[PDB]
Parts: C-alpha cells; structure tokens; sequence
C-alpha cells in the first residue's frame, strides 16, 4: 500500500490496525518496507484490485 | 413503512473513483466485490471437484468407448471438430463426383 | 499395418517414448539423427544399447525416440532406456524369444538400468 | 472461462474427460469447396438472424421478469403462510386449554 | 411532513373512474370479454390459436 | 459360440403385461371463470331468486320455527324458489322415522323439485357440483363442512339459519 | 419431404417466433414444434370485395419472408432493436476489457 | 389370465397365477435382476447363511452378559463379519438383524464390487469379463461370479496382463508401454 | 389477401388451422372454386401434376360450432365420416362448413322449415352432393321420419323456446345410442325475463331429464353474448 504515511516510523507508530477497502474487504496493515518509505505490506480477506483505495478509520 | 419519514428513507448516492486514480477505472464497490468474489468461488469449487476426480481415477477403468476415443501426444482429449454423425477424409469416388 | 511397438524410458523428470517398427536401420532422437545427441560426451552412453548387441540387430528396424523433460543427463538416460527396452520388446513380439532374452541377458550385464529404472525414493531412518 | 490446467485435465477419469476441441488451420477442401449464395440470401439469412436474436431476447427478458416476479410472491406467500401457522399453534392450544 | 400524495386521490370521483377502468382491463385478462361484434373484415385471431387447450367446462 | 452371461429365463415382475400390476401400459382443460361474474360479484343473479336446501337446513327451520319459503321471502325481500334435489330428499328419507316433520314438510308443492342424475346421494357432492357449474344459485345450508366448500367457491350467496331467522351472506343486493 | 422442408424452412421459423416480429402485437404462449403434416397455401381473396384486404399483383410475393423483408417499418425496427440487443450483449466483455487495459498503460 | 369379468371378479378374488403367497414379493427374483446371479439357488444359499448367523446372535443374546466365552464369540463374529466386508463398520449387534442383509451379502461379490470400482461399467458386462477371463485377485484368475471377496481383497480387484480391454485402455490413454507384454 | 400461410391439422379431425400472422380456422372445401357466402378460400397446390386442393375460412362471428371449435370444445362429434342431422339449417352458412368437416363419405341432413333458406340450401345441395336438404319442421320429426336414418351426431341451431323438446323428438327418432348432441342456446330467444345462467341451467335439466347426458358446455364469450354451446351423448339407458 502506496501513501496514507509519509515513513517507516508512522507505520511503525500504526502497526497491526485494520484497515478496509472501499469494498469492504478487511484488512491489517503489517509491517512497513524499508526502502519507499510510507509504502506498507497489508494483508486482507481475499485479492484486492488495483482500483481501490484502501482506509484507515481513526478519530 | 409504519413510523418512517420519507424524509428519512432517502437515497444515499455512491462515490466515483478519485480523477488523480481514474486510469485504473471504476472504483469498485461491495456489489462489484461480491459478483467477483462468488465467481471465483465457484470456480475455485469446480476446480476442486476435478482435482478429487483426478487423485481417485482408478486407472482399472475400461469403458467401450476408449476404442473410437483417442489421445493426443500430450495426454489430452482430442474431439474431432467435425461431425461424429459424418467421416473426415471421404473416399476417391466421393472426391471424383465433388470434384 | 505394420508390425511396431512402444517402450518408455525415464529418470529423473526425463522421459522418452521409442516406437520400433520393422524398417531400413534408421535410428532418429527428436527427429534428427542419433548421431547428434548432445552433449556430446554421453553419445556413447546413447550408443552403447547398440554397440552392446551389435548393429546387425538395428539394420532391418527403424527406432524413433520423443523426448521431453528433464535435463541433458536425465534425457540420455532416458534416451538410452528407452532404446534398449524398445529393441527387446520387438524381438519379443516379432523376432524370435531365445534373441529376445540373448538381448535381456546383455543389457542385464552391462547394467540393468538400461531396462529396470531406480524409480521411488527416500528412505526414511 | 473456468481455465482447467491440463496436468489436471490428463489425469481425469474417461466419464470426466473434457472434449475441448482444437481451432483449424488449415484451408480445408469442404470449407474452400463450400458455396454460399449472395445478394437476397444473405439478406434473407440476415434477416432471420435478427428475427432470431429478437425473439430470444424477448424470451429472455421475459422470464428474468418472471423470476422477479415469483421471488417477491414468494416472500409475500412465506409471509401469510407463517402468520397462519401461528394462528393455527395458538387456537390449538386454546381449543385443548379448553377442553 | 407529509408523504407524496396523489393527484387521484386529491378527488373522490376521478379514483373510482380509473379504478373501474382498471378492473374492466384485468376483466379481459380473466374472462373473454364480449367486445361487440365483428368489427370490420374478419382478419383472424390475431393472437394466436391453440389446439391443445379446452377451456370449457365439464360436468361433475 | 455360445452366448456369454447366460441366465434362466424367469418373468420379470416389472416388465411382464400378463400379471395384474403391469397391465399399466395432451389436452388439457382450464375452464373459464363464469360471464355471469365480475371480480366476485355475480352480477348476473337477479330475483326470482332459487335457491337448495338441504337436510341440516330443513332441520335448523322446523327447530327456529321458521317456514321455508315465507322465511326465505323475508330475508332476501325476493321472491324464492326454494329446490329440494332428490340426494337431499333422500337423506331426508334416511334420516328415519324421528324426521317424519321435516320430511313431509319438505314435501310441499311450494318447494319445487330437481332430479339428480348420479350414484348415491351425497347431497353435498350434489349440491357443490351443481353450483360450481352454473353460478345461478343460492345455496340454503347450515353445514360447516358445506358453508366452508361454498363460500370458497366465488359468486355464489349462502343463507343459513341463524337466531330466529335466515341470514344470507355472499348476496351483495340485500337492502 | 425434407427437399420441400429445405425450401419453407425460414417462414416455419416465422411462424415459430411470431411473438418478436411486431413490437405490438403480443401473441398467447404456445410453442408450435413443426407439424408433422402440413401445407403451404396462398390466400384467395375472391373478385367480390376491393381495396380493403387486396394486395395487388404488383405486392404480391412468394414467402412470408419476403413480405416482411419488404415491409420498410419492420426493417426499422429490426435493425434498431438488434443494435440495442448487441450493445446490450457487448456491454463489458472483451473490447471493454482490453480498453481498460489500455487505458491503465497508455500513462 | 383372461381379465375376468366383474361377476368374475367377485366370483373367484383369490385366484392369480402369477404371484402366490409363498414368493414374498418374489424378492429372489428381484434381487437376482438386480445383482444378476447366474444360476438359481445362490439367494437360498446367502439365506441360510443369514438366518444361521440371526440364529448364533440370538443365543449370544440369549447368554448372561458377563462370560467371556460369549463376549469373544459376539466380537470374533462381528470383526468376521467386518473382515469379509459384508458390514461396513462394527456396530452394534443390533445391526446383526438390522443389516445384515441377502443384498449387501450379494454387494460383496465380484461383478458388483468392479461395477463399484468402475473397472466394468455394468454388472452385466462385469459377468462378460469374468466369463471371458479377465480379471484376477491377486495372483490367480477368477472364474465364476459366486466368488465373494473379503475386506482385504478390494485393493488386487485387478486384470490379468494380456488382457486386450486393458490394452485398450493403456492405448487409449495412450501410456501402452510394451516391454510390460501389454 | 394474396398472403401466404401454413396449413396444420387441428385437434379435432377433419378441421384445420393456418397459421400466418393471424391464424385461422379452416376447413377443406368439397367444392372447390367458389365461395358460399363470401368467406376468404386458401389454396394449397398438393401433390400426374399436384392439384389444387382448396380450403376455407371459417368465421367464429358468423358460425356459433366455429365459436365453440375455436373457444375450445373437448369433443365434437362432427367428425370425418358421419353423419349429422342439422336442425336449423338457417342458411347454408354453417352447414357447409359442417358438411365439408363431415366429408364425402358422411352426409349431412339439413333441416329448415323457411323456403327461401330453403332454395339456397337446394342449390348449394347441387355443389354439395353430401347435403341432403330438408325443407320440413323439425317440430315434428315424423314429416320427415322417411327421409333420414340413424344419424350419429344431432346439431341444435334453433331458436326457439321449444327447443329442448325438438332436440328431444329428433334424437329419439334418429339418433343412435352413445352418439352425439351439440346444442347452441341462445339465452334471450328462450327468454330474456330470467338470467342467461338461469336458461343455461333449466336448459341441461331439460336434457337430462330427456335422457341426454351434458358432457361441457362452453359459453362462446369475444363472439356471442349470452350464448352457449352444450355438447352432450344421448346415453339412452343410464345418464347414473
Ligand atoms: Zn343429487
């Protein structure tokens, strides 16, 4: 997952939260890649689309 | 509706995909999710069905019809495409009154 | 119509089919000759099916061999199986049976893999 | 499609082969022989097409709204059908509290 | 807050006017409806003829 | 050269026609619901009306102390002919000599007569085919099984006796 | 015989689906297989009455197909209706597909 | 016989020539349809052997529960009874009434386990090939259709080598090695 | 007009349908060439050349058997090789449809008591020979008891209120036993104080009470008001 953070320690800072698809498919977010920095490793409920936008709800 | 407004029960309009993300086209929604996700289901249920036949074939299995059923080099199934109530090559006199 | 017959040959993930039929003494792998089988240093392991019993047995069959599979070794491996096998078999069936086990009887002294493969593997301790 | 692999597919049973035929390419003699009449027959079998393909789609569409049709009559039979069954189960129990 | 209401049902009259010619039109739906005669030539049926169907009624 | 698999022949009990199970070896019919009827209405019955007794209502009448025709002339404002079939005047006949009453009361040259033509007299069967055929009929009855049957059965006016008088139901054109 | 089936093959096609040849016209649901007897017979219509059910000789035809192949308001609405049949039936399969495809790699 | 008339029917109900009450539904002759057994007396031969192991289940019923020369003989019986796979677990006793049937003793005979296994395709063409001399368990050939087989046996239900049905079908699959002699 | 149809058998044997775009009831035409009163012909070149046979239309608004045949009757007993007495014979509308239905190897007696129908039914008796005509009233069978024998099927298409007892007399002087009896009741010509549901029913208990067992009746609804055919079978011994 490409950028809703801007580095490796803001998704270390939101490890493990889930996240959704717009399609509803859930997910959680795993551990940060090292070199492009905001970009994420997410594993969800079945094989998502190039299409979506993914969704971290937080107050 | 008994004790519903209609006021209340309006119609909630869906979202298009954002214009920066418009290459990849049509931000799919549950609906589009489900009728992808129940395809590949079912599909992924048939393969499974046929890989259980595969691991219990039998290979003692003699049926009449393995003598006009043949195969290719690959193992496969070879349908010929033409007929099965016709020939494919026809004979010299068919040919000589065709022709 | 003609008089001809199928063997196997297989190792690792090799695998060669020999149809022997009765013909002028042609012996071709994958359509070229058998003297092009490559690489080059296993020709003679490719060869000696022949050179064991003597080119008198292949001067009236021709042997054609399809090979798929595999690696260089695995598939003169195969190749040499397939061919050995494939000469018994016919003069089994159309030749006489005391040639037929004459031919058994060379092939299981120099090697009976030529004829009997080394198929299921582990063992476990 | 469903994409059966063909390690799979020449592996199946004789019942449970699958006859996928291949595509031609060669110019067959029957099919460079074969004549096909031109001007009004090929607006006749124009026409018939169209015909056909109306009329199928029109059949189509007519039972698709049939089954619209019949899964909301259903719902409301199923709706009738249990209120009636518990007016039933509650004058049982009045007529034996009764008697 | 009031529902969406109806022009037909805004006059009492007008509401059994087009709920007569309602029922009159799903008269011809359930029963064949007597329409008056022969119009002009006899064209044919123009619906279609079955010869499967009886739709008479037999006794007991 | 034989035959291979070879068996006794035996009969074969779901194939052979000469025992009685196997001796077993379209047009379809819809009928049209009546001219005489709107959605439920029966638009088409209009006094004199005529209407069948039957044995139960007989009965309710001599013990409310009703007359047949006098009662049926003053619950539909009409003037009736009340129809005794001979199933229901069979039944009558049956029911013994405790219904001596009901049975000469039932013969009265006010109340008309038809004449059924089938096996047995099962005056509900009558009464039920009868009415279905033609839709020009009341039906007197005090049957719970009948009264049921009846008014299942669209476009056709039920009378019953009911309290110290005849009621009439599915008759839309009462006052 | 079939050589004679093999000439009224198309109009028995006609006949069969009827139901789509008007937009208005709303026949009641049989099936009609191809009878096992039948006839094909031109309609007379004597030198009585004119003008109302007369077609001319100049109209005059030899199938039901070529009447209504004839007809210039049913070519409209053939050809219309399996327009929208086709657009309907190619909505998202192969082209659409591919076109998306393109679209995500032309940038 | 002639479709009697009705004062026929009446006069005489009980005659019919066809079906006495001695056949009890000519369940013999169904079942022979069914499973088709060669020669008669076969279905006889399954019900003695039937009613003598309902009979041996009664009198171990009838021993008192505690001795083990009873509680042997009911196990040893029922792991017998499961050894020849005329059963297809080992239940209750109860079963020894309930299941044991002439018809699942027939399911164990050896056109209708290779109709099973789909090595024939009908029983009656299972027949053909074992009257023609085809099929072996284990080593040795079979004959005749009354040979039932056991539990262990439904593994080795396999053709002999020539046998040109499994040439057929080697040459169908078209994995027909040869040096195998078929 | 100059259209082109498909001709197909009918259920009931010896009439057809032909299927265009509107389809139509037809019969055969025993006189090939003319029409009888202005109906629409259809002719099929049948196959010494094929010949041309011909057929005619036959119009449910101007024949009440032709309603009934195309609302749908169970059973007709006009069929192919009969004989049917027609009683009414008010023209030769109908009992030329009925006579072509019935063949050349059946006959049909037509029954009118009016004589300028009459004329009309001897000279369309000339081109169809299996027509014979009978100029008497049907009110008294015995007028003509010499002329007829044993028909198989009886049709009623008067009109009068006696009718139940001149479809009585003629059957029990020509009918045979189990043979046919297709009655058209017209509600108002039998009386228009009662209801048509009410004729209906006095009319079957008319009937039946003459020992004529009513197998179905149809109404004939898009094409005559308060009509009704009733098809019954002179049972003659047991209607039980
Ligand atoms: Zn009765």
């Amino acid at each position: 997952i490409k950028d809703m953070f801007s580095s490796a320690m803001e998704v270390a800072r939101f490890e493990g939260a889930q996240i959704k698809t717009v399609s509803g498919i859930r997910g959680e977010i795993k551990r940060a890649l090292s070199k492009p920095e905001g970009h994420y490793r997410a594993a969800f409920e079945d094989k998502i689309l190039m299409s979506d936008i993914v969704i971290l709800r937080s107050w | 509706a008994k004790l519903v407004h209609d006021v209340q029960k309006k119609q909630h309009r869906e979202r298009s995909q954002l214009t920066s993300r418009s290459r990849y086209g049509f931000l799919e929604k549950h609906k589009d999710y489900v009728k992808r996700a129940q395809d590949f289901h079912r599909k992924q249920s048939t393969l499974k069905v046929l890989r259980e036949k595969a691991k219990e074939r039998n290979p003692d299995e003699y049926y009449h019809a393995m003598h006009s059923r043949k195969t290719d080099a690959k193992g496969l199934l070879i349908s010929s495409r033409h007929g099965d109530e016709e020939d494919e090559s026809l004979s010299m006199d068919q040919v000589k009154l065709l022709k | 119509a003609v008089p001809s017959v199928q063997t196997f040959g297989k190792k690792k993930s090799a695998t060669a089919v020999a149809h022997v039929k009765a013909g002028k003494g042609l012996i071709k792998v994958n359509g070229s000759p058998i003297t092009l089988v490559e690489p080059e240093i296993l020709r003679f392991k490719v060869y000696e099916p022949l050179l064991l019993v003597g080119l008198d047995k292949f001067s009236n069959i021709d042997i054609r061999v399809r090979v798929t599979g595999g690696g260089h070794v695995s598939q003169v491996y195969a190749i040499r199986q397939a061919i050995a096998k494939g000469l018994v078999a016919y003069h089994q069936k159309y030749v006489d049976e005391q040639s037929k086990n004459e031919l058994k009887k060379a092939f299981t002294s120099y090697d009976r893999t030529l004829l009997i493969a080394d198929s299921r593997r582990p063992e476990p301790k | 499609g469903l994409k059966v692999p063909k390690a799979v597919q020449k592996e199946l049973p004789f019942k449970s082969q699958i006859h996928q035929m291949k595509p031609q390419k060669k110019k067959t003699y029957m099919a460079k022989r074969a004549v096909v009449l031109g001007g009004d027959e090929k607006k006749a079998r124009s026409f018939i097409q169209k015909v056909l393909t109306i009329s199928k789609a029109k059949d189509s569409k007519r039972k698709e709204q049939k089954a619209s049709q019949r899964k909301e009559r259903l719902k409301k039979l199923a709706k009738m059908e249990e209120e009636k069954s518990q007016r039933d189960k509650e004058k049982k129990k009045e007529y034996f509290a009764q008697n | 807050l009031t529902p969406k209401r109806n022009k037909d049902n805004r006059n009492s009259r007008v509401k059994k006017r087009k709920k007569y010619q309602k029922a009159q039109k799903k008269l011809k739906s359930v029963r064949a409806v007597y329409s008056g005669g022969q119009s002009g030539v006899y064209e044919g049926e123009k619906t279609g003829i079955k010869k499967g169907l009886t739709r008479s009624v037999k006794f007991k | 050269t034989r035959k291979f698999g070879l068996v006794k022949r035996t009969l074969n009990t779901k194939k052979d026609q000469r025992l009685k199970k196997n001796q077993e070896n379209l047009t379809r019919n819809i009928p049209q619901v009546s001219s005489a009827l709107f959605f439920q209405y029966n638009q088409a019955i209009k006094p004199p009306y005529q209407v069948l007794i039957d044995t139960n209502f007989i009965n309710f009448s001599i013990q409310k102390k009703v007359d047949i025709v006098r009662g049926m002339m003053d619950c539909l404002l009409a003037k009736c002919n009340p129809l005794i079939t001979d199933c229901v005047m069979a039944e009558l006949e049956k029911l013994g000599p405790k219904y001596r009453i009901a049975l000469k009361l039932a013969r009265d040259p006010r109340i008309k007569r038809l004449s059924c033509s089938h096996k047995g007299t099962y005056a509900d069967d009558c009464l039920v085919h009868r009415v279905l055929q033609h839709k020009c009929y009341i039906v007197a009855t005090n049957d719970a099984g009948l009264k049921q049957r009846i008014r299942k059965i669209p476009g056709i006016p039920l009378m019953s006796v009911g309290g110290h008088a005849y009621v009439i139901e599915k008759l839309p054109d009462v006052f | 015989d079939d050589n004679m089936r093999r000439e009224v093959q198309r109009d028995l096609l006609l006949i069969k689906h009827r139901a789509a040849l008007d937009p208005k016209r709303h026949y009641k649901k049989q099936r009609w297989e191809v009878p096992e007897r039948f006839a094909i017979g031109t309609i007379i219509e004597d030198k009585s009455e004119f003008y109302s059910s007369r077609m001319n000789r100049k109209e005059r035809k030899s199938t039901i197909l070529e009447t209504l192949m004839g007809d210039e308001a049913s070519n409209k609405y053939f050809k219309r209706k399996y327009n929208e049949i086709q657009e309907k039936s190619t909505s998202g399969r192969k082209a659409h597909y591919k076109k998306m495809k393109e679209m995500r790699k032309k940038r | 016989v002639r479709k009697l008339k009705h004062h026929e029917q009446k006069l005489l109900k009980k005659v019919d020539f066809l079906e006495w009450k001695q056949d009890q539904g000519h369940r013999d002759t169904q079942v022979m349809r069914t499973y088709h057994i060669q020669n008669r007396e076969d279905y006889h031969k399954y019900n003695r052997i039937c009613g003598d192991i309902r009979r041996l289940a009664n009198k171990l019923s009838l021993l008192p529960p505690t001795d083990p020369f009873r509680r042997k003989h009911e196990q040893l019986l029922l792991d017998k009874l499961y050894a020849m796979g005329v059963l297809t677990t080992k239940s209750k006793i109860s079963d020894l009434e309930n299941k044991v049937t002439v018809s699942a003793i027939c399911r164990r005979r050896l056109p209708v386990i290779m109709h099973r296994l789909k090595m024939a395709e009908t029983i009656q063409d299972a027949v053909k090939f074992i009257e023609q001399g085809h099929v072996r368990v284990g080593p040795n050939l079979i004959n005749d259709p009354a040979y039932l087989v056991t539990r262990n046996m439904e593994d080795y239900v396999t053709w002999v080598d020539n046998s040109k049905i499994k040439k057929t079908l080697l040459r169908y699959r078209n994995q027909i090695d040869d040096f195998d002699f078929s | 007009g100059g259209a082109k149809v498909v001709i197909e058998p009918h259920r009931h044997a010896g009439v057809y349908i032909a299927r265009g775009k509107e389809d139509l009831l037809v019969t055969k035409n025993m006189a090939p060439g003319e029409s009888v009163y202005g109906e629409k012909r259809i002719s099929v070149e049948e196959p010494v050349p094929p010949t041309k046979v011909e057929y005619r239309v036959w119009n449910p608004f101007r024949s009440k058997l032709a309603a009934g045949i195309m609302g749908g009757l169970d059973e007709l007993f006009i069929a192919p090789g009969k004989k049917v007495l027609y009683l009414g014979a008010a023209s030769g509308t109908s009992v030329s449809h009925v006579s072509d239905v019935v063949g050349p190897e059946g006959v049909v007696y037509a029954v009118e008591f009016s004589h300028r129908p009459g004329r009309e039914l001897i000279s369309m008796a000339k081109k169809r020979p299996n027509i014979i005509p009978i100029i008497e009233d049907a009110r008294h069978p015995q007028k003509y008891r010499m002329l007829i024998g044993m028909v198989d099927c009886v049709f009623a298409d008067v009109a009068q209120p006696d009718q139940a007892r001149i479809i009585a007399l003629n059957s029990h002087m020509f009918l045979k036993d189990q043979g046919g009896v297709v009655i058209s009741i017209k509600a108002n010509c039998i009386d228009s104080t009662v209801d048509a549901e009410t004729v209906f029913a006095r009319e079957v208990q008319k009937l039946r009470e003459e020992r004529i067992k009513p197998l179905e009746q149809l109404t004939l609804e898009p094409y005559e008001r308060d009509h009704c055919i009733v098809v019954g079978r002179y049972m003659r011994s047991g209607l039980k």
